[PDB]
């Protein structure tokens, strides 16, 4: 009677979560590095705190410091299931990179790799970390970047008398680097294991400490008056990403935003303006140029970090060569400044390129949502969406079609994408957020919102494409690079990409016919083509009267 | 065969009603709504039995519906007022199709591009009201089959039910792991660019549950082990496409953790004997896609330390390693290639039999499987194989430029190559000679070759560069801030005088007595190569006095009032090129005459690029 | 062991081998001025997520046998490493009694 149903396992091994958690923790290597974390760790002593102790958590004088991590390891292992292993590791690590941090003598080099080690403590099982003990990393983190208040103030140009005679070390420039950037990867890793939570429990991470905090850290990463360090502004903008993307999925939503004050928004915004009005150029990303207009990464904080693969990782050697790898020491191995830098490939501007269009699509999308959190009118969502945006995507066309077509480059599609999502940022603002698109402030840009819907309606001629015939001849001059991508996607990566049936590879000789349309800057989609012709032809205001209208028609045919 | 005609009759009924003209998308609720039922037609002509497994009646079945719903964009939003828009009716139907064809791959691969696209490309039109119905109804339908797959730890559960659970719970997590580019920011947990979303966590939690599920039960069904291999698959074509995928390289990873979790998730996978079914290529797949992307690169010692395989070695038996002879053969590979980059240099020798390196075999043979040489026909095995295997090689490495002359005469680098006067040779003889009338498409990719060579030559007198190590310009490829034409040299060498590529072009293209029919792609190219010339070399003088257009000005006035707006805004880019020389325009004449040029265009649609070519 | 400070794989952290300039059995790579009990732990983390438990006590005796061996035949180096690596075998032997295998026992 009913013998279908499926059998159990009568010796299921539940496996040992807690001990896949010290693994994880023992095997930890942050990527370029020799050692381990923990195996840095252990050649690492603090020879002016005489005696370190928390709760039962003592380090000797000249003891390793990753003795006494596996030390506390091996104990709370015994004891502690996993949502207390892991606070009671959070909190005795964030007091020893507390004062550590707080001390003025004392050589920091500890605290990189406590950060990333408590990084992947944070993110090990994101369910099992209970979000009190996310509340109090997170205020941890905020007030220990402003600790290192001054690695994200250097000034924008110094005296002309600042002779560079002086021993031109980096060791302990690139601990406080890795510092702060591990810092703030670790308050995006914060966020989003927060978000992963159940959506009933967000109040109980965010209060008015939370977001002050976060204020004051983000007013400090999109600097105006400083050098960038880019690979803060990436995780900076993430965070206001996971913030913007948990108000619109949770249910209370109200609590967050009665907890947010207008000028938090105000301040938000307005760095993300001057963050998205910023140039992105692959011969002088990695130079050292005029400030606050080209995004540039820096050559002296160019590694990955704890979330994601930044730069082509040049200062993970160095990471290594911080320590002497045979001997337990407090102060950092000399690491010469000068002698990175050696001329081989722009493939790494490329990419890096590939990194800050993501960026500004990471922008120009957290400004899409909030136009979904503030539907009705604020301080916030207040026209300056259609100058910034609109200056946005008038100047992304206008040197995409100047200089981009047909420079062999593997950008251009992403480059072509985020007009094509700003007009859409336009769009949802024209036609679903009118009713504070001020007429003074329409009038301000309004050379470049019609320009920028022009150059979508100028597509609807269309005596371009047409066929296929000449459309690949075209995809060799522009799009030769997507070519060899699908080509290796073909032959090696996608499991339907072999034994074509003659309907999936004429999908293929459609769609890499739109994408060389949609690159070639003749031929956009038609739906954005309906979303240009809506705003400008549409009368909810008088862009242009019916005569100079059509004085725009005449410049395509019509 | 019956409906062929049908459906070849129904796309043209969609395309008639279109509009009274071209132009046609109808966003808005029209006040006729009559291919609604056509709509209701489509699907319901799609779960059934008998003829759907034809692959043409079933693509142009789900073609003319995705014909239908993009140049229909309010069909989706419609609001069947049961509670909701009718996308969440679309949506779990459109599972029933896909879960019915679990097994082919591009039957749901196909289906799921098109997906979306009904809610990236056709959901912006809508927003809050709209996205919000379709990211709680995915997080509804995702919540129902982890929440029906952890009532089979009990027991009580069923059979087929079970089996249905995990494939559609595999074909939610297939839609969700494509690129970017496929869902766009249509679903709120795939919001996030920079390659880390609130899917990957939550992605990372149900993959772990239903692994979980895979120890708790206890079944040796053979189709079972076949639903049990996609996903490995699946988690394979998680970290597989979300890399950045550069030129011709290994396409680099964005998160390293996704990598130890996919490694570590299909370590479990094999630890526990779990999916293993006779000639059936997807845990081998997994295997060698995954050490193809950490062969050198920085995830190397990611691969070797959360992907164990040392540990299941065994030399002394034919049957080499335990799983399967696929799995074998490609964990065999893999070993062979860690085992290669483990030892010296001196401790391996060259085949020249397979062209591959390798090191003192065995007392036994354990070389066979390496390369025995590879298996039957799973065409995109053997290729992994390859690159895995020759890798190693050091050889010359690939280039763009190289490849695009390989790809057009093919095996040229059998010579000396490097050589920079044999090239423009061969494509003199290639570019005067082979041609009647038939290459509209290979001049095309020769003056791409034109223009990429123009700017090697220049990089002589810039005496040390070569063929090989040419990726991109320097000048007409990566680009900086400020004005972009400070940066070409006024007194740079002549084009007629130094460049040979010009002589060619010229001797060619420009000297052809038919240039205003080419083609518009090769007016393209010819444009492109001669802006590459001219940005690289100083262009010609326009004029001497006996009229005289120079036949490179003259095809900047045959382009620049063209027809097409794509000729016209790319001969724009090559009206500056003229107007910096110098013993050419160090008195201001060839400003004069671009200035009365420019002048001289009464016409309407050549307003655009006259402004830009003013500018 | 009792009376010591450091734990036995502590005491091995700081203990090289400076003569043997690159001790290898099967892939247990010791380097010249590297800790031991570094390899040591390295060997463990690795072959913890491998072998079950009666390959991992044999895995671990016989590398450790062999480390041992190498250091005790030898006529320049000295040999504290040798005590401690004999009680983390005796540590290794004793632990589940029915998971060792007699073959491993006999060699
Ligand atoms: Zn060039």
């Amino acid at each position: 009677l009913k013998k279908n149903m499926v059998p159990l396992n009568p010796n299921r091994i539940i496996p040992d979560e807690t001990s896949l958690f010290l693994e994880s923790i023992l095997l930890h290597q942050i990527i370029g590095a020799d050692l381990s974390t923990i195996e840095i760790l252990n050649r690492l002593k603090l020879d002016y705190i005489t005696e370190f102790k928390f709760k039962n958590f003592v380090i000797a004088k000249g003891a390793p410091i990753g003795k006494s991590i596996v030390s506390l390891l091996l104990r709370c292992k015994k004891t502690l299931t996993l949502d207390r292993f892991i606070d009671t590791l959070l909190e005795d690590i964030a007091v020893l990179i507390k004062e550590i941090s707080v001390h003025p003598n004392e050589s920091k080099l500890a605290v990189p790799f406590l950060v990333a080690l408590m990084y992947q403590i944070v993110q090990f099982r994101p369910s099992a970390t209970h979000n009190l003990a996310l509340k109090d990393c997170f205020l941890f983190i905020c007030d220990l970047i402003r600790i290192y208040h001054h690695v994200l103030k250097v000034p924008i140009h110094e005296s002309n008398m600042n002779l560079h005679v002086e021993p031109q070390i980096f060791q302990y420039e690139l601990i406080d680097y890795l510092i702060i950037s591990y810092s703030f990867d670790l308050l995006e890793g914060i966020l989003r294991v927060l978000q992963s939570h159940p959506k009933q429990t967000y109040m109980e991470f965010f209060d008015e400490n939370i977001l002050k905090s976060f204020e004051f850290v983000y007013k400090l990463a999109l600097t105006i008056s400083y050098k960038p360090m880019v690979n803060v502004i990436f995780s900076a903008v993430e965070v206001v990403n996971i913030i913007t993307s948990i108000i619109l999925n949770m249910d209370n939503s109200s609590d967050l935003k009665s907890l947010i004050s207008g000028s938090w928004w105000r301040d938000c915004i307005t760095r993300l303006y001057a963050l998205l009005e910023k140039e992105i150029k692959s011969g002088d990303v990695y130079n050292e140029n005029v400030d606050t207009t080209t995004l540039h990464m820096s050559k002296y904080h160019d590694f990955f970090g704890l979330i994601r693969n930044i730069g082509d990782n040049e200062l993970g050697g160095l990471i290594s060569k911080l320590i002497y790898t045979d001997r337990l020491q407090s102060v950092p191995r000399v690491i010469s400044k000068e002698d990175i830098g050696m001329f081989t490939a722009p493939i790494i501007g490329y990419k890096m390129e590939k990194w800050l269009l993501k960026l500004k699509d990471e922008v120009l999308n957290i400004f899409e949502n909030l136009l979904m959190i503030y539907g009705d009118d604020a301080t916030i969502v207040n026209g300056e969406m259609l100058i910034h945006s609109s200056k946005f995507l008038s100047r992304e066309q206008a040197l995409m079609i100047e200089r981009y077509v047909g420079q062999d480059s593997p950008n251009l599609d992403l480059r072509c994408h985020l007009i094509e999502h700003t007009l859409t940022i336009i769009y949802r603002l024209w036609k679903d957020h009118f009713k504070q698109l001020r007429e003074e402030q329409i009038k301000q840009v309004e050379s470049q919102l019609i320009m920028s819907l022009w150059r979508f309606l100028v597509c609807q001629t269309e005596t371009v494409t047409a066929n296929e015939r000449e459309m690949r001849d075209h995809r060799h001059l522009v799009d030769s690079l997507h070519d060899l991508t699908i080509k290796d996607q073909a032959s090696y990566y996608e499991d339907a990409f072999e034994d074509l049936p003659e309907y999936i590879e004429e999908e293929l000789k459609m769609q890499l016919n739109k994408r060389t349309g949609r690159i070639m800057q003749v031929k956009y989609d038609e739906k954005f083509q309906e979303m240009a012709r809506t705003i400008l032809e549409s009368k909810s205001f008088d862009l242009t009267t019916l005569e100079e209208a059509d004085s725009l028609y005449i410049s395509m045919g019509l | 065969e019956s409906h062929v005609k049908y459906l070849d009759e129904l796309i043209l009924a969609i395309k008639d009603l279109n509009s009274g003209v071209d132009s046609k998308v109808q966003i808005k609720k029209v006040p006729s709504l009559k291919i609604l039922n056509t709509l209701i037609r489509n699907l319901k002509d799609q779960r059934r039995n008998n003829i759907m497994k034809n692959d043409t009646i079933f693509s142009k079945t789900v073609s003319a519906l995705a014909l239908l719903l993009e140049y229909n964009p309010f069909l989706l939003v419609m609001k069947d007022s049961n509670g909701n828009f009718e996308i969440q009716r679309l949506i779990d139907d459109f599972l029933n199709i896909s879960v019915l064809n679990y097994d082919n791959y591009h039957r749901i691969w196909f289906m799921r591009r098109k997906l979306g696209s009904w809610c990236k490309a056709c959901v912006e039109f809508y927003g809050k009201p709209a996205k919000f119905q379709l990211t709680a109804h995915f997080e509804n339908t995702m919540n129902l089959y982890e929440q029906a797959l952890t009532e089979v730890l009990l027991g009580k559960t069923e059979l087929l039910k079970f089996y249905d659970t995990l494939k559609g719970l595999y074909i939610l997590l297939y839609w969700f792991t494509s690129e970017y580019s496929t869902f766009g920011n249509s679903i709120a947990f795939l919001d996030s660019s920079l390659g880390f979303t609130k899917f990957d966590f939550n992605f990372q939690r149900l993959i772990r549950i239903v692994l979980y599920v895979f120890d708790s039960c206890e079944l040796a069904a053979l189709e079972y082990a076949e639903i049990q291999l996609k996903y490995i698959s699946l988690v394979v074509d998680y970290v597989c496409n979300r890399t950045i995928s550069t030129a011709l390289d290994a396409p680099a990873l964005v998160c390293c953790e996704q990598l130890k979790f996919v490694l570590t998730t299909m370590h479990h996978f094999l630890d526990n004997k779990y999916g293993l079914l006779d000639n059936d290529p997807t845990m081998a797949k997994g295997i060698l896609r995954l050490y193809s992307l950490c062969i050198s690169n920085d995830f190397s010692k990611c691969f070797v330390d959360h992907f164990p395989i040392d540990q299941w070695a065994d030399f002394s038996q034919s049957e080499h390693f335990p799983f399967t002879q696929l799995t074998n053969k490609a964990l065999s590979i893999v070993y062979f290639d860690l085992k290669r980059r483990s030892l010296p240099v001196e401790a391996l020798k060259y085949d020249n039999k397979f062209n591959i390196w390798v090191y003192q075999s065995e007392p036994d043979s354990s070389l066979k499987n390496v390369t025995s040489p590879f298996d039957d026909r799973y065409k995109q095995l053997e290729k992994l194989r390859l690159l895995v295997l020759k890798k190693f090689n050091k050889t010359e490495r690939g280039t763009l430029l190289k490849y695009r002359v390989n790809q057009l005469s093919p095996g040229f680098f059998q010579r000396a190559g490097n050589d920079f006067k044999l090239i423009l040779n061969e494509a003199s003889v290639s570019i005067q000679t082979c041609f009647k009338t038939n290459n509209i498409t290979r001049l095309t990719s020769w003056t791409v070759i034109l223009g990429r060579l123009a700017c090697l030559e220049s990089e002589k007198f810039s005496s040390t560069k070569d063929m090989d190590n040419w990726y991109v310009c320097h000048l007409c490829d990566i680009e900086k801030t400020g004005n972009p034409f400070v940066r070409i040299n006024p007194n740079r060498p002549e084009a007629a005088g130094k460049s040979e590529i010009f002589r060619i072009l010229h001797s060619n293209f420009l000297s052809h007595p038919n240039i205003d029919e080419f083609s518009e792609s090769l007016l393209s190219g010819i444009l492109f190569s001669l802006h590459r010339i001219f940005s690289h070399f100083q262009p010609p003088k326009l004029t001497d006095g006996n009229g005289q257009i120079n036949k490179s000005f003259k095809l900047v006035q045959k382009c620049f009032m063209n027809s097409n707006r794509y000729l016209r805004l790319l001969s724009t880019r090559i009206i500056p090129l003229f107007n910096i020389s110098d013993s050419h325009n160090s008195e201001d004449e060839h400003t004069a005459t671009l200035i009365k040029f420019l002048q001289s265009q009464k016409l309407p649609v050549v307003k655009e690029n006259l402004v830009i070519a003013w500018t």
